[PDB]
């Protein structure tokens, strides 16, 4: 339940602050 | 003696460490500090068990688990979840009595050693109001705040109502003058200026008054960005002075009011709500029962005068020359002066520490930049090669992790490979190769690369004092872009996005259209590439203008061969989210046309959110008060539970696997719901 394949993995086409816990 | 009444003191004062030493150490009145230090631990107390994490801990620290950890130093390593807890309950002891003033040195200490031996546990968890309750807590240690208002003089009568040192104070104030100084200083970049940082954030409902004169960007602009930058510049100096103090502290009140309802950052609102009266005189508490009616001024202690001590030197003109200041004197003295220096000079520390830094300066923490820098993330891909076989796979991103804040730093990332390096071999894989692919935009940029693609970052080389070489710079002359990029993003539709992305030169990006995504085109902006087909091998050149369409369920590669960098955008839009929305809309009217004269359960139910939405909005604030409540109340006890539980299993041992189920299921049981 940790691999992918090329197809998921290459999907490209599919904002926060660090302060807010 | 003008200065002397605006400062307190005068000129000649400073002149010899002696007489230094001496005004440093000046008797004071100890009430402020007692009931800064009381609203100090209740804040704490109530923060430990939300904040800090004690209600996740057996998530958190499951024993036997695959996870990669982020500390500060590789040699510190976390015990068994028994002894979290016991850590945990050891510093919720040491913040009780803190609070109550009841052996607070001892307390002192207790709350001290494990909240920062947890603090360095985790890189991933520090923002600045931790950072803020760890010095306080620090510099409370050396205090005596238990002079007055405390366990600690009731079964002892040598520290009740007596005098304190001047610099307990002038510690406090120097502090919540760098926080609001060092905060509106970083705020002079040009990103917050300009206003890019917070944009969106003039939309909420507590703005509307301000709506009646002005513009929304207008208000964006003005009261967002330079009324929080005057205000962050000017607190400080507004306090300091008895001329100015009322509308300082009103307007302070008002902005850490706001904050509060603003944003989501914990306890820091309250903190810095009630250190604000630490600059008024040091007796108002005893002047504030002088308003309150005589009949409730029987049962509070009889309002004498304090009682001297031996913390703080005493020079009187009739009583006695003075004695010379032992080693506690100029030890308070050395502190206070080396103290404040240090806390200055920490935030522009970033030129040593060289490997640190990304991007953004330094690590998040410590530096007093909130919210000025916002990043978006696009896609992420990693990648390793077997070192036997040869084979290529790919990992799912973020898997033995429990963050999301490895993917803007280099030593998180390196952290992260070797974790990874180290836990493969489990999984059928021999010796990996691991590489990375990250596109961030920061500031609503060009997306862009922050680490190398091509460096195997198992066998790559960083050190905390050298400038990492496999970070790619921000493309910074690409900014004034940001007008045309936000007008093209404007004109569109309802149903395409837009994807901006500037590319190095030598670099490629391959991407797999999905099949959904039919009507996809590609735009050039500026510099020149090409794209090549992989189906039917071909290659294609673009330049400044013109645009392609790319097929859908294909693999396609771009390629940058200007020698500067090239930026392009993606025009795409999803056929069946329009299909399967038009049709539904479609279905709809005509059964409702019939009605009067799985697609229907997915529009009912996103009417029934919607109906849950309206009605929570129509009734009152008292059913999401006593929710509220409930929430809490859900929390507190079954952090409670699980330290018991804990504690009984350290002290006398593992009973039986089925009643630690039976005590487990109990401790969920959610009281009421
Ligand atoms: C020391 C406790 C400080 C508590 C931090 C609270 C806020 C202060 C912010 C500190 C910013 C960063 C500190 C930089 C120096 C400390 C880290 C350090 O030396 O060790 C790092 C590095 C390995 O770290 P890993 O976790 O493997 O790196 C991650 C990727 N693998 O260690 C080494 O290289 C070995 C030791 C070499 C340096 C040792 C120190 C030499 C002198 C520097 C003084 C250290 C600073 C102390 C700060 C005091 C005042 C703030
Ligand atoms: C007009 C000329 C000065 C312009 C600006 C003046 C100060 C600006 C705003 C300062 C806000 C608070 C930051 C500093 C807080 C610590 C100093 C402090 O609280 O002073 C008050 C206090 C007396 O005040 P009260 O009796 O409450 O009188 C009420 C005032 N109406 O005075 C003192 O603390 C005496 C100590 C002298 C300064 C020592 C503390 C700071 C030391 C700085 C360390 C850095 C080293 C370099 C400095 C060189 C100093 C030798
Ligand atoms: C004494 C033995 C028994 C003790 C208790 C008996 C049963 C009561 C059980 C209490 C369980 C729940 C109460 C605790 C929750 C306290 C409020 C709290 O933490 O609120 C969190 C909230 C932040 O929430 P977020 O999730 O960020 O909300 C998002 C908003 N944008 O923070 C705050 O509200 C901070 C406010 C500080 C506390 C308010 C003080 C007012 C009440 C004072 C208490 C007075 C008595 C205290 C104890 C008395 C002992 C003699
Ligand atoms: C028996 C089972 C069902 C446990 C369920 C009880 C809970 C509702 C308890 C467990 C822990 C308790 C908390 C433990 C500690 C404190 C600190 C205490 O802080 C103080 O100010 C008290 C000290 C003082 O003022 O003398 C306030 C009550 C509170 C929140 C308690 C409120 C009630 C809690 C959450
Ligand atoms: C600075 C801002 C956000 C960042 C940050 O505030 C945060 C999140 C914070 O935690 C903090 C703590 C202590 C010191 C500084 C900081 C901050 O940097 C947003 C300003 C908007 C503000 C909430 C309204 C300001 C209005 C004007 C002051 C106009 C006066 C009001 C009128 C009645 C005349
Ligand atoms: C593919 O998508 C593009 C982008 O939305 C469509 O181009 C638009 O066409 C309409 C005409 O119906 C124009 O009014 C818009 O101005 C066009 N957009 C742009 C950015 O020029 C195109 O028609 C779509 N093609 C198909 C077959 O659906
Ligand atoms: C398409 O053009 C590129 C030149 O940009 C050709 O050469 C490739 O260039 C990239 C980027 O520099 C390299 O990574 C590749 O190794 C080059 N060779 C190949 C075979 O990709 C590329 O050959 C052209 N494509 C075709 C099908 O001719
Ligand atoms: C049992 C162990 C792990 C507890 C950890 C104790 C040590 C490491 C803690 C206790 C007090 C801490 C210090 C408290 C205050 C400051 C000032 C700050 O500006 C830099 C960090 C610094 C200097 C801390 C460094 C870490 C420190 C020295
Ligand atoms: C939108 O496109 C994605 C592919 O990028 C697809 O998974 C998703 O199902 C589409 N939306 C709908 C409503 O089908």
């Amino acid at each position: 339940a940790n691999f992918l394949s090329k197809q998921q993995a290459s999907q490209v086409l599919v904002s926060a602050l660090e302060e807010e816990v | 003696s003008r200065i002397g009444k605006l400062l307190g003191f005068e000129w000649t004062d400073l002149s010899s460490w002696r007489r230094l030493v001496t005004l440093l150490n000046r008797p004071t009145d100890p009430a402020s500090l007692a009931v800064f230090r009381f609203l100090f631990g209740f804040l704490m107390v109530l923060d430990i068990p939300q904040e800090r994490g004690l209600s996740s801990l057996d998530r958190k620290y499951l024993d036997g688990l695959d996870v990669c950890r982020f500390p500060l130093l590789d040699a510190l390593r976390p015990l068994p979840l028994d002894w979290m807890y016991l850590v945990y309950t050891i510093m919720f002891l040491g913040a009780l009595g803190m609070m109550l003033g009841l052996c607070y040195r001892i307390s002192c200490v207790l709350f001290l050693l494990p909240y920062w031996y947890v603090f360095l546990l985790d890189k991933t968890s520090w923002n600045n109001h931790s950072y803020l309750y760890g010095l306080l807590a620090f510099q409370l240690t050396f205090m005596d705040a238990n002079h007055y208002w405390s366990v600690d003089g009731l079964l002892n009568a040598h520290r009740r109502n007596a005098h304190v040192p001047l610099w307990n104070y002038a510690v406090l104030r120097g502090q919540i003058f760098i926080v609001y100084f060092i905060a509106g200083v970083k705020k002079l970049d040009a990103d917050w200026v300009e206003g890019y940082s917070m944009e969106y954030l003039s939309r909420h409902w507590l703005f509307s008054p301000f709506k009646l004169l002005l513009s929304e960007e207008l208000t964006s602009l003005l009261v967002v960005h330079w009324g929080g930058l005057l205000l962050d510049l000017s607190a400080g100096f507004l306090l300091f002075f008895d001329v100015s103090r009322s509308i300082g502290l009103f307007f302070v009140s008002y902005f850490h009011c706001m904050n509060s309802q603003l944003f989501s950052i914990g306890m820091f609102s309250y903190v810095m709500l009630a250190s604000s009266p630490l600059f008024c005189s040091p007796e108002w508490p005893r002047k504030l029962v002088s308003y309150c009616p005589r009949r409730l001024q029987q049962l509070l202690p009889l309002k004498a005068a304090p009682q001297p001590s031996v913390s703080c030197v005493y020079k009187r003109s009739r009583g006695k020359s003075g004695q010379k200041p032992g080693l506690r004197h100029q030890l308070g003295a050395a502190f206070t002066l080396l103290y404040l220096l240090e806390q200055l000079f920490l935030p522009y520390s970033h030129f040593l520490t060289q490997g640190y830094n990304n991007w953004t300066n330094g690590l998040y923490g410590y530096s007093w930049d909130m919210m000025v820098h916002s990043r978006s993330h696009q896609h992420v891909k990693i990648t390793y090669r077997d070192g036997r076989t040869g084979e290529l796979g790919y990992l799912n991103p973020g898997v033995f992790t429990q963050s999301r804040r490895w993917k803007d730093h280099a030593d998180m990332l390196k952290q992260y490979a070797t974790c990874l390096s180290r836990l493969l071999p489990k999984y059928n894989v021999t010796e990996p190769q691991i590489y990375f692919d990250i596109w961030v935009s920061i500031n609503d940029r060009f997306q862009q690369r922050i680490f190398d693609p091509r460096v195997d970052i198992v066998q790559a080389a960083w050190s905390p004092f050298q400038r990492t070489s496999w970070v790619q710079p921000l493309l910074m002359d690409l900014s004034p872009w940001r007008a045309k990029l936000q007008e093209i993003k404007s004109s569109l539709d309802n149903h395409t996005e837009v994807v901006f992305i500037a590319d190095f030169p030598g670099l490629h990006l391959e991407n797999f259209v999905s099949e959904d995504l039919g009507n996809t085109s590609i735009q050039l902006l500026q510099g020149e590439v090409t794209v090549e087909l992989v189906a039917e091998q071909k290659n294609q050149t673009l330049r400044e203008g013109e645009k392609m369409q790319l097929p859908a369920g294909e693999y396609h590669k771009v390629y940058t061969t200007s020698p500067s960098p090239s930026c392009y955008m993606y025009v795409y839009v999803n056929t069946t989210e329009l299909a399967l929305e038009q049709d539904l809309a479609y279905l709809q009217e005509l059964k409702e046309k019939v009605e009067n004269g799985p697609l229907v359960q997915t529009f009912l139910r996103r009417q029934q959110r919607l109906q849950e939405i309206e009605r929570r909005r129509n009734t009152p604030f008292h059913e999401r008060f006593f929710r509220f409540l409930l929430r809490k109340l859900y929390v507190f006890r079954r952090s409670f539970l699980m330290t018991c539980i804990s504690l009984r299993n350290l002290i006398l041992g593992r009973p039986s696997l089925e009643q630690l189920a039976q005590e487990v299921t109990y401790a969920n049981l959610r009281p009421f719901e």
